[PDB]
């Protein structure tokens, strides 16, 4: 029975999983919109360091930001091994996130960086669904999903016990994604992120379609093109499809970007580049990620208001510096145009001024005039309406969880959990934060046949007969695991026991012993047809199990019959023993 | 004795029973029957028996045999038995329908290897008959979508589902269950793999998908206005064989179609590279289509004259592929004919080269678009006559007979 | 009922087509053909010059078998083929892939008799098996002669009348070509494997990759049942260490432990030969002309091409460029960039710009490093020559070095230093013997040396292992023992010897699944019933308890009348024989004999007390 003691509902899902007395915390994640109140994880319901597996789910801090920071008060020598690609995106993104808003007098974040770079360095790599040896009787295998270019679902499994945690599945991928794969291995708790429940999502030809139209709008009129995303996050198709829109049309705007240390993220994406499609695998000899032009600009100082320009903020919704300070010039005027690749929670200052806040400040009491034309797409690349319904059709699952959702979206989530009901029908419960929602699970043992076992198949199959089809092999439970048939009595020491059943009954009749021989003979081939009696000699009748002979006579009137029958067919003698009673025939 | 030696055993009867005689009279009859009595215990002669009454026909009347089989204890015999059962189809045998219903316990195998030959059966048994059943009519097709829409979990079972989907597709063809598939919200039908089934892995299903695609525009006349725009923006897919793929089955529905402002996505695959082999069916792709407007028309010329002034070892396929366009449809291009060459209305000078390969093959458009319009000439230029009378006279296959007041005959 | 038996069709060491069988899972291994066999034949070049052509005249009016020193074949080198005939390919589900080298003749067994099921593989093992096959076919297709060599196959009777190294071995079915269908139609059927997964095949038996350190994806699949450790090593190193070097955590209670790959030249030292072969580079670019080094495509040139990097520090000055002529060149460098992963835990793959095995390789390609991926019109810049040529080739009849061999001829002043051992010395330089080279032979090759696998079958205590070829005998032109040490007995394989070592009884698999039942008591063997209706589904009998056993055991006479008594019956005579004892109860006149091991009951006419005292002896033993 797990337990799965949720963390999270709407954003930081940190939810851990305590199942067969082992308690594995998946993706330990912490706010990034609050003041000394949630800049970490809450380990409020933890006071120890005994934990078995630390899995982390993807590269930006929407699920993986407290295990990076938090290790120095909980640092463990043992699961936090986590997988090969998380090794050269998060010492660079716990980098620019500290020098962002740890270095603007923070409240408590990461100050010193030896204990960043042992809890770095410290970590083991993991292989493409390499099962990394775990400490007893655990298995943690990695398959591959297109989320980040390196995100992917980790399944515990403890003792007939396999929990899958998947961090933003999502299908439909693009040049700069892959294929989610789930091997089909039909497990039983899904801990499922559900972002996109009632949204169904629509195809991406038409995404880039309205994306170039509005893109093309926004240079028609001089205006100002801002768009904010992460460090190396979703922002990789956005410049590769700006980059093609530019060749094809073949213009001189300027098309800048933030530098976000960019002098080692092409080498990053190049080097390993195995967490992606085929598409860029085919032709690596063209270079169609890295080694693009008319995108070597940096738009940190040299973004000035003057003309149509193409700017690129390393922000998801205006944190600190990057799409609040470099980008409040271009907010009040009539012509800018500012689109946001991502949809994060209704917390932080760019996603509220956007969503209804018209007229708001940016830090304390700060310009709230603010008129443009700034429109979020749907490229957030994240859990769309078909892909939650598709998995959870193929997968035939025992209990989903809604992790990470929203406040009031949530409250639709568990409607399409409805949807769920006439399809995949169970125990879906979606847990709020830090409510823990156990599961009855089954016990599945283990046993031992033996090769007598391989009989019954002989029997079960070219038959007709059901309801037996391995009535035999008792169980003989031990010290070890072991059954068998007849190797029972050779290793307990002991032979069979001869038991013969007996009787002596009574038949009124005066005539030969070989008249009422032939007689019993002829009514034995009457009620009964599938055994087998023959005759022997001397004038009695044997069942295959049974035997009748005639015993000392005597008064001469009465006959007594010796009946004997063996337990193995004791019953079958029972029915014997019952047909003698009802009478005897009116004919001879 | 041996698992093997009844296997080789089954097998030399199979070699001297169904390769020579392959008649009647205890021929092909007598060794199916001593087969089917020949059963095992555990995987001894199954996949060799089912194969052995594969290819032993008995009459043109021997199914409950494998009908009770397709539930049997290990997943690969139910592929012996599918092929067993596949070639007993392909030599007729009456199938029956009820099939059908056990081909819904061979969609969910929880296997590899059964799905993409279950996709083939639902096919098959869909395409005997739609009748004896709502209807059999855009039914089958419906789970055929389902189980190619999960493409990414197999490479191998999406490929079939679709070559099986392309011939499927020949049935009553029911537009409520056939306009919602080509959207991801489904308008019976619940599920996509038309919009999803492209973008997904390799383009060995991309290619039957496409093939799918053309093989139901093809029989049905309609479905293509809403088909040409996704055939169209598949094109930036920098493969070289989708590319060729895709002019092929543009070439093959060149018929009903417009284009209106989806040229320049198909047009531009040869700037991007040379593509020797792919210019000649691109360039029959642009002749033997239809253009809207004169804009379009316009495009197309200054692009033929850009790969003709940058690669003039092809020009007489352009000089076909213009009089193809000019034949096609020579009214779209009368607003355009004072704007192709430079005329004057009061000045008659800047004569151009004569043996120039860029103003030749804007001649010899005007003078095939010039079969059916009412006044051509009316616009010409003065040397545009003397012109038309030497090409004329020199070559007979690329410009036709006129009638200008010039000229005799 | 069957037993596991390897069906080997072939005698090659190096290699190895072993096909390990089972009860139900007939698993076979990886299969290859010989790459080493086409070298008698003229070796395929293009311009064919005057001096490969006119030779000596055939003997006995062949005018197919020509003779110039040695007995050649002016004709396709018609690649071998293993028998493969006593086993029918219809039967079998999957093949075994080895370390980028077991794919030259997986193409002849995919679309040609059978073999319609899957294929199990990783990455880049695949890719660069691939790419070998790719370069192989564009050196088969340059100039395709016809086949001029279907004569001398037949009529065996005078096959051995040439001279010896000729009839050696024999001819059942080669094939010569690929003609670029089966070879690109078959690879679309790998699937993504990675390092211990849980694939799963037939629903019963298990694999569970090992990837030993040999080279980039030597991995040593290990086929296993539920009560089962068949053990396949196909390439390992204990040295190199640089692509995730071999592990011993999994194969302790190995079964057969079929070992394949082994080094076959004991004498060398690899750092001695590296050293050697880093001073006759030196000795002759100081002075002389080109060098020409004929290696394989990527793969084991790796740590030469790192070793003549690093010498760059030494006597040896700068204006010696290295240039690379493999059709497949470019195709191998990027994948070898973009494969990182499958390196060393923490001393390789670093991810910091410090892989230590591709990277170095580019980080002094700005210095002085020109590709130059073909032959056809490229050196038009600069030639002189004064650098070092690397040319793939699968031998030395195929690859673009017998163009260059006949282009610069004359001795002293060349080299042909080869790197790979799979050849011999006579034959390999038949047609280029009237020469004065050097002919340096520096085995390049770390395939599990004899003083490994020494100390891995010490520290690994296995029993039953298998030997691959009848080597037991020390070889020849050599005088020491060179043999493997086993307790119970060395085994033997042959051409078609399909010996039998093996014997999986169905152990335990059991499919316990929700087994809920009671539990009785005893010394050690706390015994219990089952249940029937087990409704197999998927090589698994899960029996769960849902909708007849015998008896065992002595019966105590005193128990028997204590209970009788304290049950509610009376009047029971006991008395006793030299070894039994006799009881009679006076209602319904029941007399029971009881003897070791043996009672009988007597009554008369009557059901209830019959089943009265039948339920009341059955509660005094255990059910079996
Ligand atoms: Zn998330
Ligand atoms: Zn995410």
């Amino acid at each position: 029975a797990g337990q799965d003691v949720g963390r999270s509902c709407i954003l930081v899902s940190i939810a851990g999983k305590n199942v067969m007395l082992d308690c594995g915390m998946h993706m330990g994640f912490n706010d990034d919109r609050r003041f000394p109140d949630f800049s970490y994880i809450t380990q409020n319901g933890r006071l120890t360091d005994f934990l078995d597996c630390v899995i982390i789910s993807h590269f930006h801090l929407d699920h993986c930001g407290a295990l990076p920071y938090f290790s120095e008060m909980v640092g463990y020598d043992g699961p936090i091994y986590m997988t090969h690609p998380t090794q050269a995106i998060c010492p660079i993104l716990l980098e620019d996130y500290r020098k962002i808003a740890v270095d603007k007098k923070g409240e408590a974040n990461f100050f010193t960086s030896q204990m960043i770079k042992d809890c770095m360095k410290k970590v083991v790599a993991v292989h493409l669904h390499q099962t990394v040896q775990v400490d007893d009787e655990l298995e943690i295998k990695a398959y591959y999903a297109g989320h980040v270019l390196g995100a992917a679902m980790f399944q515990i499994k403890v003792g007939s016990e396999s929990v899958v945690y998947t961090g933003d599945y999502n299908m439909t991928p693009d040049r700069h994604l892959g294929a989610a794969w789930i091997d089909k291995c039909r497990p039983n708790l899904l801990i499922t992120e559900s972002t996109y429940a009632t949204t169904i999502r629509d195809s991406k030809r038409c995404r880039e379609r309205d994306f170039l139209k509005k893109v093309h709008e926004t240079v028609e009129r001089g205006g100002k093109v801002l768009i904010p995303v992460f460090a190396l996050g979703r922002a990789q198709e956005l410049c590769i499809l700006l980059e093609t829109f530019w060749e094809r049309m073949n213009l001189k705007v300027p098309i800048y970007f933030s530098t976000g240390l960019t002098e080692k993220a092409n080498h990053y994406y190049k080097l390993f580049i195995p967490w992606t499609n085929q598409k860029i695998r085919k032709t690596f000899v063209q270079r169609n990620m890295f080694e693009f032009k008319h995108i070597k600009a940096f738009d940190r100082a040299f973004a000035d208001n003057p003309g149509p320009m193409v700017v690129f903020a390393t922000p998801g919704m205006l944190h600190a510096g990057q799409s609040l300070q470099i980008f409040r010039k271009w907010a009040g005027n009539e012509k800018n145009m500012v689109i946001m690749p991502g949809y994060c929670v209704q917390g932080t200052v760019g996603h509220k001024i956007l969503s209804g806040q018209r007229k708001l400040e940016m830090e304390g009491r700060q310009v709230l005039e603010v008129k443009m034309q700034v429109e979020y797409m749907s490229f957030s690349a994240h859990a769309d309406a078909k892909g939650i319904m598709q998995l959870v059709g193929q997968a035939e699952p025992e209990s989903v969880l809604l992790v990470h959702g929203e406040a009031k979206k949530m409250e639709f989530l568990k409607q399409k959990i409805e949807q769920e009901l006439r399809v995949n029908c169970y125990m879906p419960a979606n847990g709020e934060t830090v409510t823990l929602p156990t599961s009855p699970s089954i016990p599945v043992g283990i046993s031992l046949g033996l090769l007598k076992r391989e009989m019954a198949q002989g029997l079960l199959p070219e038959a007709k007969k059901p309801r037996l089809l391995h009535g035999t092999l008792i169980m003989k439970d031990s010290n070890f695991r072991l059954v068998s048939s007849e190797q029972a009595l050779k290793e307990l020491g002991l032979a069979e026991h001869q038991l013969r059943f007996t009787c002596r009954v009574h038949l009124h009749d005066t005539r030969k012993e070989q008249e009422t021989a032939l007689r019993v003979y002829s009514h034995l081939k009457s009620v009964l047809k599938d055994h087998c009696v023959q005759h022997l000699p001397d004038g009695s009748v044997t069942v295959e199990s049974v035997l009748l002979q005639a015993a000392a006579p005597s008064d001469p009137g009465t006959k007594v019959l010796l009946v004997s029958w063996t337990y193995q067919d004791e019953e079958l003698g029972s029915f014997l023993t019952s047909l003698l009673k009802k009478g005897l025939p009116q004919a001879p | 004795k041996s698992h093997q030696v009844l296997a080789q055993l089954l097998d030399t009867l199979l070699a001297i029973g169904t390769k020579l005689p392959e008649n009647q009279a205890i021929q092909m009859r007598l060794v199916d029957v001593a087969c089917k009595h020949l059963t095992d215990t555990s995987h001894g002669v199954r996949n060799k028996c089912l194969q052995l009454l594969g290819n032993l026909g008995s009459l043109e009347k021997v199914q409950k045999i494998i009908g009770d089989y397709f539930s049997d204890q290990d997943p690969r015999v139910r592929t012996a038995a599918i092929k067993a059962m596949l070639q007993l189809h392909e030599r007729g045998l009456k199938l029956h329908q009820t099939i059908y219903n056990q081909a819904c316990k061979l969609l969910s195998d929880d296997y590899e290897q059964v799905r993409s030959a279950a996709v083939q059966l639902i096919w098959v048994v869909s395409q005997l008959y739609p009748e004896s059943i709502m209807v059999s009519d855009g039914s089958w097709v419906v789970r055929v979508q389902a189980a190619k829409l999960l493409g990414s979990m197999e490479q191998v079972s999406s490929h079939f589902l679709e070559q099986t989907l392309d011939k499927k597709l020949m049935s009553d063809l029911r537009r409520k269950r056939t306009a919602h598939e080509r959207a991801k919200e489904l308008y019976s039908g619940a599920c996509g793999a038309f919009v999803h089934g492209l973008e997904d892995e390799m383009y060995e299903v991309r290619i039957a998908a496409v093939e799918a695609l053309c093989m139901l525009a093809q029989s049905s006349p309609s479905f293509a206005e809403k088909c040409l725009d996704f055939l169209v923006d598949m094109f930036n897919d920098e493969i070289e064989e989708v590319r060729l793929q895709s002019i092929h089955t543009m070439r093959k529905i060149s018929n009903n179609i417009t284009l209106r402002e989806d040229q320049l996505d198909t047009v531009l695959a040869v700037l991007e590279d040379s593509s020797r082999d792919i210019r000649e069916a691109l360039h029959e792709l642009l002749c033997c289509t239809n253009v809207s407007t004169k804009e379009g028309i316009h495009l197309a010329l200054v692009e033929l004259l850009k790969n003709l002034t940058k690669y003039p070892t092809d020009r007489d396929s352009i000089w076909k592929c213009l009089k193809f366009l000019g034949s096609r449809h020579p009214t779209l291009v009368l607003p355009l004919v004072p704007e192709l060459l430079s005329t004057h209305p009061f000045f008659d000078t800047a004569e151009p080269d004569m043996d120039d390969p860029a103003y030749i093959a804007v001649l010899v458009l005007i003078f095939n678009a010039a079969k059916t319009c009412p006044t051509m000439p009316a616009l010409f230029s003065d040397h545009t006559f003397r012109h038309y009378a030497y090409l004329r006279d020199s070559l007979s296959h690329l410009v036709p007979a006129l009638r200008l007041p010039g000229r005799k005959l | 009922c069957l037993s596991g038996h390897p069906t080997l069709p072939c005698n090659v060491l190096k290699f190895k087509s072993t096909t390990i069988m089972l009860d139900c899972g007939l698993d076979m291994t990886s299969t290859l053909n010989f790459l080493p066999l086409p070298l008698v034949q003229s070796p395929r070049l293009s311009n064919l010059p005057g001096w490969s052509l006119k030779d000596g005249n055939a003997f006995l009016d062949k005018e197919l078998k020509e003779c110039s020193g040695h007995v050649f074949v002016d004709s396709v080198p018609e690649f071998c083929l293993p028998e493969t005939e006593l086993i029918d390919l219809s039967t079998v589900d999957v093949i075994l892939i080895s370390n980028y080298h077991c794919m030259m003749a997986l193409p002849y067994i995919t679309e040609h008799t059978g073999f319609t099921g899957t294929v199990y593989a990783t990455e880049p093992t695949v890719q660069i098996g691939r790419l070998l096959m790719e370069e192989l076919v564009n050196f088969i297709e340059r100039v395709p002669k016809a086949q001029s060599a279907s004569l001398w196959k037949n009529k065996d009777i005078q096959r051995l009348l040439p001279s010896p190294l000729k009839d050696a071995v024999e001819v059942s079915t080669w094939r010569r070509c690929y003609t670029m269908q089966e070879v690109n139609s078959a690879l679309s059927k790998i699937q993504l494997v990675g390092y211990s997964q849980k694939i799963e095949l037939f629903g019963a038996v298990q694999v569970t990759p090992l990837s030993s350190g040999y080279a980039l994806g030597s991995s040593n699949w290990i086929i296993q049942s539920h009560y089962e450790k068949v053990s396949y090593v196909s390439g390992s190193s204990l040295l190199t260490t640089h692509p995730q070097p071999m592990d011993q955590a999994s194969l302790k209670n190995s079964d057969v432990l079929v070992l394949t790959g082994l080094t076959q030249i004991p004498t060398a030292n690899p750092d001695g030969m590296v050293g050697e072969f880093c001073s006759n580079l030196a000795l002759t670019v100081r002075n002389g002309g080109n060098v020409l080094v004929p290696c394989y495509p990527s793969g084991v040139i790796y740590d030469l091409l790192e070793c003549l990097y690093q010498y760059i520090d030494s006597a040896g000055l700068s204006s010696v460029p290295l240039y690379f002529i493999s059709p497949v060149a470019n195709s191998s460098l990027e994948f070898s960039q973009i494969f990182a992963e499958w390196l060393c835990h923490n001393k390789q793959s670093k991810v910091y710009l410090p892989e230590p095995p591709f990277p170095h390789a580019e980080l002094i390609q700005t210095n002085k490093l020109k590709h130059y991926p073909s032959i056809h019109g490229d050196f038009s810049n600069d030639f002189r020559q004064p650098c070092v040529v690397f040319t793939g080739h699968p031998s030395l009849r195929f690859g673009d070095v017998v163009h260059f061999m006949e282009l610069w001829g004359k001795s002293s002043l060349n080299t042909v230093i080869f790197t790979e051992p799979d050849f011999s010395y006579l034959e390999a330089l038949a047609p280029y013997q009237p020469l004065a080279m050097k002919c340096i032979y520096c085995p390049i090759d770390t395939r599990l040396n004899f003083i490994q696998v020494s100390k891995l079958l010490k520290e690994v205590q296995p029993l039953h292992v298998v030997c691959p070829e009848q080597y037991t005998q020390p070889p020849p032109a050599q005088s020491h023992r060179m043999d493997l040490m086993i307790d119970c007995q060395p085994p033997a394989m042959s051409y078609r010897r399909a010996e039998v070592l093996a014997l999986p009884f169905k152990r335990r698999y059991e499919k316990i699944e929700i087994m809920p039942e009671l539990a009785d008591s005893l010394v050690p063997m706390e015994i219990k019933p089952g249940i029937s209706l087990a409704t197999v589904s998927a090589v698994l009998h899960t029996k769960d308890n849902k909708h007849k056993p015998l008896l065992s055991g002595s019966i105590p006479v005193e128990q028997f009348v204590q209970t009788l008594e304290k049950h509610g019956f009376s009047d029971i005579k006991v008395e006793d024989t030299a070894k039994g004892h006799i009881v009679l109860l006076q209602e319904a006149e029941t007399l029971i004999q009881i003897e070791e091991d043996s009672t009988h009951i007597i009554c008369d006419n009557d059901e209830m007390l019959r089943v009265r005292l039948r339920d009341l002896v059955l509660k005094f033993l255990q059910k079996f």
